[PDB]
């Protein structure tokens, strides 16, 4: 096994340490909060009242009727935006493990090629992967690119997997803040 | 502000020192041993604003504000409406800041035309009267300071000391300033259609009349009040210049009260419009 | 923080070509030769234990940058090191290097910081993974950081050469000799480039002739009747630019006759303060009859029958137009057309002893420099007054008593010259070293004028680069780990004091309990 | 890395206020703005007390420690007491929420001017130091010293405190406002390592937290 994919592998596995570990910080601040858990809850009743009400309306159900669906969205927005915010005292934290992360990475992988690109990098993503390296081979892959890559792979699969991932309804009006 | 805050760093021949009085604190009070030494110098220094400039500043713009909330109500009543009580309010700074502001802008017009008269005609007599102007660059930015005629007695003296220096100098320029915010105070309130009878006729104009006094009674009240009250404010107010200048305040004592004033004005704007 | 002064590997193009370094920022933790991975790394090697296949090795590892920690007294150093290095430095200098290479004077911290970077990266191979942690979290690290900006060009370098002249009893028309050295120093680093036998000795050498030969001709009855002018050249060893400028000026301009038809022959100095052995190289071997060839068979007989200790020999080589570089400053004269000849102790210019900063004041022999410079002044003598068809004997020698050679003179001359760098990209126009050196040739010579060089600005035959000195600061660091150990700590600290927080109620009630107590008691 | 000592120094030194704020109960009496405002008057304290020494006392030209001034800074160190029993007077609420109000708000406004800049220049510097952890150690110390000062000054304040108590709670007070001038004697004189001087610093304020609390429950409960 070669100091290359040694150092794939071992970026593979902190992708996945670094995965968990956010999702235990957003378990302990925000997953197990009463409120969130009220939030969420909140949001899934209204979006399923909502929804259902629009279903029964048909157009004769009159300025009063709409007024109530009206009233309802808006309800469910003030209780998305709540939850929202909840979830963003994670992604700032998550940030800030994200800071500590960086420079871990640049203790460990400062300027080593840590993998090999199948193909040439666009010129935008280039600045990615091939950041820090020393070389003319754009196929040269950066820690930053592929941890990323590995980040967006792992993270959501995580989420999904342990049924942490926000739910279908929340993300369709989360899409709105 | 600026003064108070400024990061910039102007090079006195000992050393580099911040210009803003805070900033030149905190790093002196960081780098020097001598912590109380650099405190008394930052609080006395000579070539820079102190610290002890900006608590007389503070000083100043709230014995300005007490003053200006001075006021003497007078009920008026609706005649419409039996009960409705409010109050006419007679500022003690009736005329505002506008004596000042005349008084000022006169200042300025003469020393512009008597550097003018001195740049172009030297050695005339007229000239020597109305002003003669001489750069002093003492260890400061050059400065061009009247040392003789109309202009050097209207011009403020810098410190206590100049003050003991020329005491006629000063007593002068404190009867002058006094005297012109006086009497444009007086004139001032004649010209600006704020006179006792122009108040009473806006009064009748709002439907607003003295408890048991027509509207006749009513001038003649405001009339006892209003020309007492501008006068006696500008002679406050240029009382009020007089002392925050000797005292140094940052941003000049004429300076601090028209401040002080404007936003006080423009506070109750804002809270009757609201 | 350690601040300590560090001295950059010289960075300069000649005839377009990159030579040295070409970085001079460094922002990397330190490391010694023994870490498995070297790359952004500093390296830190000591001159005793500095060899050629390390500083490949930590190249080809792409070290972030290299420092050589160089002993205080290079005569202390060991001899064979010093050989080794100056083997060592052409190679060095000739391979163009990304990465920046310093010399640093060694220094008690520095060395204690060497010292600890060695232990660290020793211990990591020799424990278990759990105590390599641990020694890790523990150890210090240390960051050197170099204060200066990157390196830049100077595009208006002046190099500036020294002219003098003695007449002869008939004026300018009669025959001109010329004595040149170039008085500039080369070497890995030009702070300390000193280069006392190269060529300092030439230096002192010529300045003694000039001043023998001024007191001969200040006296009508031991007058010559010949020419006599003394060169100092600027850029010796950046292919004698100096000498070049001064050949164009002298005769492309038909004011300057002297040089044009006059020209008997040019003795070039260089490297004459050491050995035993004494070689003329020459472009062409002289001609019979020509007063080359005169001034070669009185050197012969001078070195055989007065110095027997010397061995004198003619080493002859072909010019090479070809080659960038030419090997002696004769060679230049020869393109021209002059007839001369380079008088050198080395038996081949490339010797490492030639261009290298281990060429210091104790590697000059002040005996050795007074008999060359003896041996050279009886056969210039010899050969100026024709003194063997006038029947003198070899073995009698001219310079005695009155004209002695002054040995203290000589070595004050070594001294002041070896006291300061003479690298040529240090050596400014309106420097001590000039200035001094004009005055001294002003003493004893007439017409001393200062000849200046400078590179073309479309086709810049040199160019020279600044940040050759710079000072390296060395942090104290800890790694990645121990931060997250005291952050670990740090969480179990919160964590006790939260509990203990919670649990003050009871150390309430206890206190409340044990006053009572007190009080029954 | 030097991110990395910044965020541990920071943790270290603002967590335990935090604990601190929520564990006391002050949360739910929406204290916040009270902390605030103590802050406030801690920073009007200190201005006043910097003008008091620039005014009144001429610095020490005298190269050897300045025993006198240390002195002198310490006597000064009685307007922090002077202005803690300002607040508490007040703020309104049981005696405990007073004291811990007053001092947290005045720890907090401390640590604020005192340490914040020092941590977010040094800690994020190239160098790792050991000081800005001990700093950090040393607000966490000076957080208790201040709670067992507002606790101190409660208790003299009191109006029903017996006579024999007041002698015990005003050295206590003097040993509180002159242990910083005893420590930094202590430690010029036996040239104390900074681990050995923080430690020093610790236990003091320990045996003066346990002290102060042992006669506030003998207080409390002889009138209970």
């Amino acid at each position: 096994m070669s100091t290359m994919f040694a150092d794939t592998l071992l970026i593979v596995f902190i992708s996945v340490c670094t995965a968990l570990l956010a999702e235990g910080i957003t378990w302990v601040l925000v997953y197990r909060t009463d409120k969130y858990k009220r939030l969420k809850a909140e949001v899934e009743k209204q979006s399923k009242k909502l929804e259902k009400k629009k279903e029964t309306i048909t157009e004769s159900a009159g300025r009063q009727q709409k007024k109530k669906i009206e009233r309802q969205e808006e309800k469910l927005k003030n209780n998305n935006r709540d939850l929202s915010m909840v979830r963003m005292k994670s992604m700032f934290a998550i940030g800030f493990c994200f800071t500590a992360l960086m420079g871990m990475f640049n203790s460990i992988f400062d300027g080593r090629v840590v993998a090999k690109l199948p193909f040439t990098p666009l010129s935008y993503i280039q600045g990615l992967s091939h950041r820090n390296l020393l070389g003319d081979d754009t196929t040269d892959c950066s820690f930053i690119f592929l941890y990323i890559l590995c980040t967006m792979s792992i993270r959501q699969n995580i989420q999904k997997i342990l049924g942490l991932a926000p739910s279908r309804a929340a993300t369709k009006q989360a899409g709105g803040f | 502000v600026w003064k108070a805050f400024s990061p910039t760093t102007v090079n006195t021949g000992r050393g580099m020192e911040f210009e803003g009085a805070i900033i030149a604190l905190f790093h002196l009070l960081a780098t020097r041993t001598d912590k109380v030494r650099a405190l008394r110098e930052a609080f006395y220094r000579q070539n820079l604003p102190n610290l002890m400039n900006l608590i007389a500043t503070i000083f100043v713009f709230a014995v300005v504000i007490y003053f200006q909330g001075f006021r003497v109500d007078l009920p008026i009543k609706s005649a419409r409406y039996r009960g409705q009580y409010n109050t006419y309010p007679i500022k003690l700074f009736y005329t505002s800041n506008i004596p000042i502001i005349l008084q000022s802008a006169l200042v300025s017009n003469l020393y512009v035309i008597s550097q003018m008269l001195s740049a172009r005609f030297s050695g005339n007599l007229l000239v020597s009267l109305l002003g003669t102007w001489s750069d002093t660059s003492s260890g400061g930015p050059a400065r061009a300071y009247p040392v003789g005629g109309l202009c050097h007695y209207l011009s403020p003296p810098e410190s206590f000391g100049s003050v003991l220096e020329d005491p006629v100098h000063a007593v002068v320029y404190i009867v002058f300033m006094l005297g012109s915010c006086a009497f444009f105070s007086k004139t001032w309130i004649e010209v600006s259609g704020s006179s006792a009878k122009d108040v009473a006729k806006q009064l009748k104009e709002q439907q607003m009349v003295m408890r048991g006094h027509r509207e006749t009674s009513m001038v003649h009240e405001l009339n006892r009040y209003i020309p007492t009250a501008a006068a006696f404010g500008g002679l406050c107010i240029g009382a009020l210049s007089v002392l925050a200048d000797f005292l140094g305040a940052i941003g000049s004592g004429t300076g601090i009260l028209l401040a002080v004033t404007i936003i006080y004005q423009y506070f109750e704007i804002f809270v009757k419009e609201q | 923080a350690h601040e300590f002064t560090v001295y950059r590997m010289q960075q300069y193009d000649l005839q377009g070509q990159p030579y040295g370094t070409r970085n001079a920022v460094l922002n990397t933790e330190a490391r010694t030769i023994d870490a498995d991975v070297l790359s952004r790394r500093c390296v830190l090697m000591r001159l005793l234990d500095f060899s050629y296949e390390q500083y490949q090795k930590a190249l080809r590892q792409s070290a972030g940058a290299v420092v050589i920690i160089l002993p205080r007294a290079m005569a202390a150093v060991p001899q064979d090191v010093i050989r080794q290095f100056m083997e060592t430095e052409p190679e060095m200098l000739a391979m163009e290097t990304v990465v920046p290479v310093y010399f640093a004077v060694e220094d008690e911290a520095l060395l204690s910081i060497y010292e600890q970077t060695q232990a660290a990266s020793a211990a990591q191979g020799s424990a278990s993974a759990a105590e390599v942690l641990l020694h890790t979290a523990t150890a210090n690290g240390f960051q050197m950081v170099t204060s200066g900006v990157q390196s830049k060009a100077v595009s208006d370098w002046l190099i500036t050469s020294v002219e003098g002249r003695l007449t002869g009893l008939g004026g300018e028309d009669l025959p001109t000799i010329v004595i040149v050295a170039h008085y500039d120093a080369f070497g890995v680093a030009p702070w300390l480039s000193h280069g006392a036998d190269s060529n300092g000795s030439g230096i002192s050498v010529l300045l003694e002739l000039a001043r023998l030969f001024s007191r001969l001709y200040t006296y009508k009855r031991t007058h010559a009747a010949y020419n006599l002018l003394f060169f100092a050249s600027g850029g010796g060893k950046f292919n004698y630019q100096g000498t070049k400028r001064w050949l164009e000026d002298n005769l492309d301009h038909t004011d300057s006759s002297l040089l044009q038809d006059n020209v008997a022959f040019v003795l070039c100095l260089d490297t004459v303060g050491r050995g035993d052995s004494l070689h003329l190289h020459v472009s062409k071997p002289p001609r019979e009859g020509t007063l080359q060839h005169a001034f070669l068979r009185e050197l012969e007989a001078v070195a055989a029958h007065q110095f027997p200790e010397v061995r004198f020999s003619m080493v002859h080589k072909k010019i090479n137009l070809a080659e960038d570089i030419l090997a002696w400053e004769h060679e230049r004269f020869a393109i021209r057309r002059l007839p001369a000849f380079t008088l050198s102790h080395l038996e081949s210019h490339r010797d490492g002893q030639r261009s290298s900063i281990m060429d210091v004041r104790s590697r000059v022999d002040s005996k050795t420099l007074t008999r060359n410079t003896r041996l050279i002044a009886e056969a210039l003598t010899r050969v100026i007054y024709n003194l063997t068809e006038k029947g003198t004997p070899p073995d009698m020698p001219v310079f005695t008593e009155q004209m002695q050679i002054q040995q203290e003179q000589l070595d004050s001359v070594m001294d002041w010259l070896t006291n300061q760098p003479r690298a040529a990209q240090l050596v400014d126009k309106d420097g001590t070293l000039l200035s001094t050196l004009e005055h001294y040739l002003s003493r004893y010579l007439k017409e001393v004028k200062q000849h200046h060089i400078k590179a073309d600005k479309r086709d810049p035959e040199f160019v020279f680069y600044d940040q050759l000195k710079q000072v390296m600061n060395a942090y104290r660091v800890k790694p990645a780990i121990f931060d997250l150990l005291l952050a670990v700590c740090i969480g179990a600290y919160l964590g006790m004091a939260y509990t203990a927080v919670q649990h003050f109620d009871l150390l309430y009630k206890t206190v409340q309990r044990l006053l009572v107590k007190a009080k029954t008691q | 890395m030097t991110l990395f000592h910044f965020g541990n120094c920071f943790a270290l030194a603002y967590f335990p206020y935090f604990i601190t704020y929520k564990c006391s109960g002050l949360s739910e009496y929406n204290a916040f703005w009270k902390c605030v405002q103590a802050g406030v008057t801690y920073l009007f304290v200190q201005l006043c007390k910097m003008l008091f020494l620039a005014t009144f006392f001429p610095t020490w030209e005298g190269g050897i420690y300045d025993f006198i001034g240390e002195f002198m800074k310490a006597s000064v160190d009685v307007a922090d007491l002077i202005g803690l029993n300002l607040v508490m007077s007040r703020n309104a609420g049981k005696g405990e929420y007073k004291i811990m109000v007053a001092a947290l708000g005045w720890a907090t406004a401390e640590l604020i001017m005192s340490r914040c800049i020092p941590l977010w220049v040094g800690a994020r510097g190239i160098e790792f130091d050991w000081k800005y952890i001990q700093m950090s150690i040393d607000s966490n110390i000076s957080l208790v010293h201040y709670i067992v000062a507002s606790a101190q000054v409660w208790m003299i304040t009191r109006y029903d405190l017996y006579h024999t108590f007041r002698p015990a709670v005003l050295l206590l007070m003097f040993l509180s406002v002159y242990k910083a001038f005893v420590m930094e004697t202590f430690v010029h004189l036996c040239s104390l390592g900074s681990w050995t001087a923080l430690l020093a610093r610790a236990v003091v304020t320990g045996l003066l937290a346990l002290s102060t609390l042992a006669l506030y429950v003998a207080v409390v409960n002889v009138h209970s």
